[PDB]
């Protein structure tokens, strides 16, 4: 007699050669990395494998809306490498630029958080049902093809709708982090400066480089310049 | 004094799909669909058992060229298309 | 900014057979793909829009299909007047782009009748004598024409002019004009047109002497 | 090499402050994050705090949330951790460790990638929070009877009454390593730790070799090199 | 704010067998779970990160597996130097937490080589003479050590010091220090540390007289 | 019957959830275009007028 | 066994994505109503007070 056991073992038809490497996922085309949530190589998979979908590419936004040249600004700043959101000033000393670390970090954390939500460990499937068939068997085979093809077309919708919603929310959250940053400094100098209508603040008082840095790091006391800025606005 | 505010921008970015826009440009994106393959089945971690010249049922019965597969455990038995049966002609209802 | 590639550049299909065209498109596009039939010397005419919905009062033999990336166009019963060029547009990212175009050909290797032509006296007196060689009636269009002046091969001074295919005998015609100066022409003696064709057993060459017909 | 070394630490009274440094040397360009991890004597590990490239952290364990503040000095490539209002349970070997994330995370290189595992661990600095820095009294251990057992003899040194840990002990300036057994410190009921280090060498070298245990106690800077000779009887 | 519980607290596994560890975690965690091998007297070393995936240049016998809540760590071919403690951290709640720790033992029952050590003259002159009884190389760790001074058991003045398991011969070493005063030592004659071990047929006892080696 | 009834009941949830999210976002985005226009002319007036 | 296993895994994602989206929108809509309340009282004081 044969010894009967029940476990993770399975069978699969494949002509791909065997190599001395490591890979949780295995396909008839060859082992593929399961670091991505979905795959398009083959519907027959063994082990921890990504979900098979009809789409060949599904880009997930890990960055923000890109505007290089011609909402509030005419374009984004290509010279920023130290962060996503930053400041620029034309003061008495010269012209400088610096990034806001908190707003950049807060936008990265939201993307890093949902990025984990999309790549969470995929399904681990071992012995399933055969999806490729050598010859026509009739009613039973027609159902097996229908069961799987239904699962594929449903997953393809679940994936393609996911990237649309996640990226729509990605652009919304990153664009709102700048609206909140512009609103942050907008509250810093209430009536000490006015919104020029393009993303720039016209500070009507004498503000040096250290004064600009006081606005950047959040130590700007408007009462010091309120007696000066208000005079320059209406006179 | 003037204090302008803005965001960073890449010289060339990636296009993504959204609810409203099919082709909208962003600074960075990642691919979620695994489309490339090494072409080779990694023998680890799953205990891969190459079927080589016979099927699983041929080794279960005891075909002469499949005496090596006796008492062999496997996490995944891989049947080759180059398989054949050399012993007595049989059929499994 | 969304390139379109039609395949092939030109296809030959006998009249009555079904001619399938290709309109490969980079990046996804589904809701809009219009096919057009621009006959030579006329404006384009709409055939299909969206993907499969054909235009108003157009024949049912024009069929359209395609997913996001790959699109096809099949003409069921082909007619002799379907010699037009076909194009495919798409949508959108605010910018509509057209395809490259697919010329539709319909349906014996002909021998090129080579003819030489010496420069006329009126052209000789102008200061630049250009010798002309004619290849009347030949198929296919491929014809390697070479100029040999005082036996010497001459390049960089020749221009190839090829006609469209004929509507009846379906044979092309080729003419090469070797432009040279007044003294550059009298500098040499014999001018020979080395003509080599696909269906040519031996390179037929016609020549003439200077100062003699 | 991604070596990093922790300096500082020692004995503090409860309620005092302490700053521990961490010289980040090697592969770490220090646009990558760093963390502090303490482990109490005999207890399990515990993540203390983290810091990112530039100032994206913040991030302090609830045990030390109001007490500790992590600092970073990239110009000199050194990680700091000011431990204020120290309590008794803060006694631990504070390890400095580099943090690495999956490449899919960490969008901008400098900022914090919220999913980190520590790959490169430091040597660690021991910080003791208690109430006295006594020098150890070294007493040798001489074999009795007749060659202890016969073919192999045993001898050792006693490191009694000291505070705090650790105490370095070697034999013959490090030339004797085979057969040496250094025992862990045991806190006496009086409150001062006690240590013993013994070595088993064959009895053929009982007289031809003079064995010296080289005890070093840097916390109180007491380094005794006691002579171990068989009991004269 | 997200507790981790390892099971068991300590396990005994013979060298060669596979040792499976547990790291049960409240709440859900998948993308990160790092395993560490902290040998006594050394810093922790990274073995596996994010579960499954092992660290650089670590042996292939260290296997990691786990989905959520439940996580496991199996050491395929066990070596005598693996007597370290194993921990597991995770993500996130922005706040990484470590596990409680899982001590790993190795395994032949070795019998303790008992050695007695009389107090040195320098310690005798101090005012408190402490007698030392060594148990070099023995397995397992369990060892009932008793002190008998003048045929009378002494309790309350002896402290047990046990070393970690060895990386090669996998044997422990025990030392007991019997602290007594200068007059309390001279008060008695014979000192004998009674030793009873699991693999000991008869209680081996080593003694010595006062005033004689 | 079970496979088909599963396919129907799963698509019905996919469709019902789609029209709810798309309509909610539709009403959400239309209100923003109205606010953007109010903010657009608000930047022009600066302190020459008040909301 | 596969039809049922497939049915469960698809509903598990349908539910997991549901609570993820709805809880995000719940937090989003509650924060907006706070902004809408702060914007309400802000319009009542055209230049009588400052934020
Ligand atoms: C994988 O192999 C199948 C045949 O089993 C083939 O149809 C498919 O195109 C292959 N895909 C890739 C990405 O190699
Ligand atoms: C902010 O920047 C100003 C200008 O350099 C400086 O004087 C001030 O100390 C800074 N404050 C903080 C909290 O960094
Ligand atoms: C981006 O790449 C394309 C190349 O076709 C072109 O637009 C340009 O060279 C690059 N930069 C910008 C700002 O477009
Ligand atoms: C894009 O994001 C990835 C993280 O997913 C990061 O490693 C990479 O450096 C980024 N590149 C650009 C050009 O933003």
């Amino acid at each position: 007699y044969f010894k009967m056991r029940t476990g993770k073992s399975s069978i699969m038809r494949s002509d791909a050669p065997i190599d001395t490497c490591i890979s949780e996922c295995i396909t008839p085309n060859g082992s593929i990395p399961n670091d991505k949530p979905f795959q398009n190589v083959n519907k027959i998979t063994y082990g921890a494998c990504p979900k098979y979908v009809k789409q060949n590419t599904l880009k997930l936004a890990t960055g923000m809306r890109n505007v290089p040249e011609k909402g509030f600004i005419e374009n984004g700043w290509e010279g920023m490498i130290d962060g996503w959101y930053g400041f620029r000033h034309q003061n008495s000393e010269g012209t400088g630029q610096a990034a806001d670390l908190k707003s950049t970090q807060a936008a990265i954390d939201q993307i890093n958080g949902k990025l984990n939500r999309v790549i969470e460990k995929t399904n681990e499937k071992f012995h399933q049902i055969e999806k490729e068939f050598s010859e026509v068997e009739g009613r039973i085979q027609d159902l097996e093809k229908y069961v799987e093809d239904t699962k594929i077309d449903l997953w393809s919708y679940n994936a393609e709708l996911l990237v649309a919603l996640e990226n729509q929310h990605t652009i919304d959250l990153t664009d709102s982090e700048m609206n909140k940053l512009f609103e942050k400094t907008r509250r810093q100098l209430r009536e000490n400066a006015e919104d020029m209508g393009n993303g720039c603040f016209k500070i009507y008082h004498k503000c040096d480089n250290a004064c600009i840095e006081s606005i950047r790091n959040g130590t700007y006391d408007h009462d010091v310049y309120r007696d000066e800025a208000l005079n320059n606005r209406f006179q | 004094a003037t204090l302008c505010l803005g965001h960073h921008a890449v010289p060339n970015g990636t296009l993504v799909k959204t609810i409203t826009d099919d082709q909208i440009e962003v600074t960075n994106a990642t691919e979620l669909v695994q489309s490339s393959s090494t072409g080779k089945i990694c023998n680890n971690p799953h205990r891969i058992l190459d079927g080589i010249d016979c099927t699983l049922i041929d080794a279960l019965l005891g075909d002469p060229h499949c005496d090596v597969f006796q008492n062999e455990t496997w996490d995944l038995f891989v049947e080759r298309s180059k398989a054949f049966s050399n012993c007595y002609p049989y059929d499994v209802p | 900014e969304i390139v379109m590639t039609q395949s092939p550049v030109t296809l030959s299909v006998s009249p009555g057979e079904t001619a399938t065209l290709s309109c490969r498109a980079s990046q996804s596009v589904r809701s809009n793909l219009a096919w057009y039939q621009q006959k030579p010397g006329q404006a384009p005419r709409l055939l299909i829009y969206g993907a499969s919905t054909r235009a108003t009062d157009i024949p049912a033999r024009f069929s359209g299909s395609g997913s996001g990336t790959e699109f096809t166009l099949s003409i069921s019963s082909l007619q002799s007047d379907d010699f037009a060029v076909y194009y495919c547009q798409q949508y959108n990212h605010w910018l509509r782009t057209f395809g490259q175009g697919t010329k539709l050909e319909i349906k014996t290797v002909a021998a090129p009748s080579v003819f030489i032509f010496p420069p006329s006296d009126e052209q000789l007196k102008s200061g630049t004598a250009s010798v002309v060689c004619l290849l009347n009636n030949f198929y296919p269009r491929e014809a390697k024409v070479q100029w040999k002046v005082d036996n010497a091969l001459q390049s960089g001074n020749s221009q190839e002019s090829v006609t469209e295919q004929d509507s009846k005998d379906s044979t092309y015609s080729l003419s090469s004009t070797l432009t040279l100066s007044k003294a550059d022409y009298e500098k040499h003696k014999v001018y020979a047109c080395e003509v080599t064709h696909q269906g040519l057993s031996s390179p037929v060459t016609k020549s003439f002497n200077r100062g003699e017909c | 090499e991604v070596q990093l070394l922790e300096s500082g630490g020692g004995l503090v009274q409860p309620g005092e402050s302490l700053r521990v440094s961490c010289a980040a040397s090697g592969f770490t360009f220090r646009d990558s994050a760093l963390s502090w991890v303490r482990q109490a004597p005999g207890k399990g590990l515990e993540w203390v705090s983290a810091i990112s490239g530039n100032g994206g952290a913040t991030y302090y364990a609830d045990t030390v949330k109001g007490r500790f503040t992590i600092s970073r000095d990239n110009s000199q490539t050194t990680l700091y951790l000011q431990m204020n209002s120290l309590r008794a349970d803060d006694t631990a070997t504070y390890y400095c460790a580099k943090d690495e994330s999956p490449p899919i995370y960490n969008l901008m290189p400098g900022y914090y990638s919220t999913y980190y595992y520590m790959d490169v661990w430091g040597k660690g600095t021991t910080v003791t929070v208690s109430s006295s820095t006594k020098g150890p009294s070294v007493f040798p251990l001489a074999p009795s009877s007749k060659s202890t057992s016969g073919g192999t003899a045993a001898l050792g040194c006693l490191v009694k009454d000291y505070f705090p840990e650790p105490v370095t002990v070697s034999w013959n300036s490090g030339a004797l390593t085979s057969g040496v057994h250094t025992f862990p410190a045991v806190l006496q009921s009086s409150g001062l730790y006690s240590l013993s280090s013994v070595v088993t060498v064959p009895s053929s070298s009982l007289g031809t070799q003079t064995y010296i245990c080289n005890v070093n106690h840097k916390p109180s800077n007491t380094k005794v090199d006691k002579k171990v000779e068989p009991k004269s009887c």
